[PDB]
């Protein structure tokens, strides 16, 4: 299951 | 930094003239990911060549496999041609039936 | 034995030439099972193994939504990294992401990962405790403060210990026949004179799965790296892997040398001697 990446902003 | 590809050209199975097989060119250990890889039969580029989806290893270096079905013969010579920023000219590596 | 699930994504900027290219792939152990490519027509997460094609439409839609969203987040992230490193809009840059979990034979969580690389170098990574970050440089330090503030670690921790492991367990059961198989290496030696004075011996391992293998040369019982050559482990293309190790050897001295092969499919290591 591909990760939830919304909060991965640099 | 840039990392030059490690290039291998080999058959899926130990080669026997007249028995169909696959010809592989595996390139690994490279960076950046932009790369061109052609397979050649007697110096001419093979039209239909598949490759895998771009992936990478623990150290972040990329790898790809290019391949095509083929039937080796005593007469024919095969090579992979790899074109990358790190290489001044494309590296041409002859298929050696035992590496 | 233990198993792993991994997603690998690569985002590559193309100045002038429009939007970055984004490619993601997923693996269980050494078996690829999905791919996404921003350049292709479908614009969908696609199956790359037989045992995944059975997942329902909800799965394909959810996975597609998740992977497209990530492509956009990393397109922006490339833009941000330019600013942090004071780099020009002229050149091409790369952002790579790895994510996943390991589980044991019992199916229990062992380890989780979440890490980024910029231009082929460590940028930020989740530490093994899944509670804190390693930032490789001052730029990454700015991201690490943000992610600390926004509680990214606790979110990813919960996911790696839950969703990831539950997912891995489901895939291992659906692909039991493929994935819980071990294929031992088929081994042989080759021999080629290079001159009047020397010969190459080449030790082969073929048709093995998983990819992890060790090949070592000894002379008269002693490990040898002088005059040896070891290629990267390589895909056969049919689901199995290949590797060879060679040594250059004085003519007529072949018998002193032995190749030793370790792989999990083998109850005891193999020795080969010409």
């Amino acid at each position: 299951r591909y990760p939830l990446t919304f909060g991965w902003c640099f | 930094i840039q990392r030059t590809p490690k290039i291998q050209v080999y058959s899926r199975h130990p080669a026997e003239n007249g028995k169909s097989n696959f010809l592989n060119c595996y390139v690994s250990g490279f960076h950046p990911s932009d790369i061109e890889v052609d397979l050649l039969k007697n110096g001419e580029r093979i039209e239909k060549v598949e490759h895998s989806d771009l992936s990478f290893s623990k150290d972040w270096s990329f790898y790809l496999l290019y391949y095509t079905e083929f039937t080796p013969t005593e007469k024919d010579e095969y090579a992979c041609r790899v074109n990358h920023v790190t290489l001044s000219q494309p590296k041409i590596v002859k298929w050696d039936r035992d590496m | 034995g233990s198993h792993s699930m991994r997603y690998f994504s690569t985002s590559v900027s193309r100045p002038g030439r429009g939007e970055p290219r984004f490619i993601a792939v997923g693996y269980v152990d050494d078996t690829q099972f999905v791919r996404f490519d921003s350049d292709a027509a479908s614009q969908r997460m696609e199956p790359r193994a037989p045992w995944i094609e059975q997942e329902g439409p909800e799965y394909w839609d959810e996975e597609t939504g998740k992977v497209k969203a990530h492509s956009q987040t990393d397109r922006e992230n490339l833009r941000i990294a330019l600013r942090y490193y004071n780099q020009s809009e002229a050149g091409s840059h790369t952002l790579q992401m790895m994510f996943g979990c390991d589980v044991g034979s019992d199916g229990r969580f062992l380890r989780g990962y979440h890490q980024y690389a910029y231009d082929g170098k460590d940028y930020i990574a989740l530490k093994e405790d899944l509670r804190s970050w390693t930032a490789a440089d001052m730029a990454a330090q700015i991201t690490k403060r943000k992610w600390e503030a926004a509680h990214v670690a606790e979110q990813q921790r919960a996911y790696l210990e839950g969703t990831c492991v539950d997912g891995l367990r489901r895939y291992l059961e659906n692909g039991k026949e493929t994935l819980q198989r071990t294929d031992p290496p088929k081994t042989h030696m080759t021999h080629h004179p290079i001159s009047d004075h020397e010969a190459t011996l080449r030790c082969w391992a073929l048709g093995f799965y998983p990819a992890e293998i060790t090949l070592t040369w000894q002379r008269d019982g002693e490990d040898q790296t002088q005059d040896t050559e070891l290629v990267e482990t390589r895909p056969a293309g049919d689901g199995t892997f290949q590797k060879w190790a060679a040594v250059v050897v004085p003519s007529g001295e072949e018998q002193r040398y032995t190749c030793h092969v370790q792989h999990e499919g083998l109850p005891k290591p193999l020795t080969l001697r010409w």
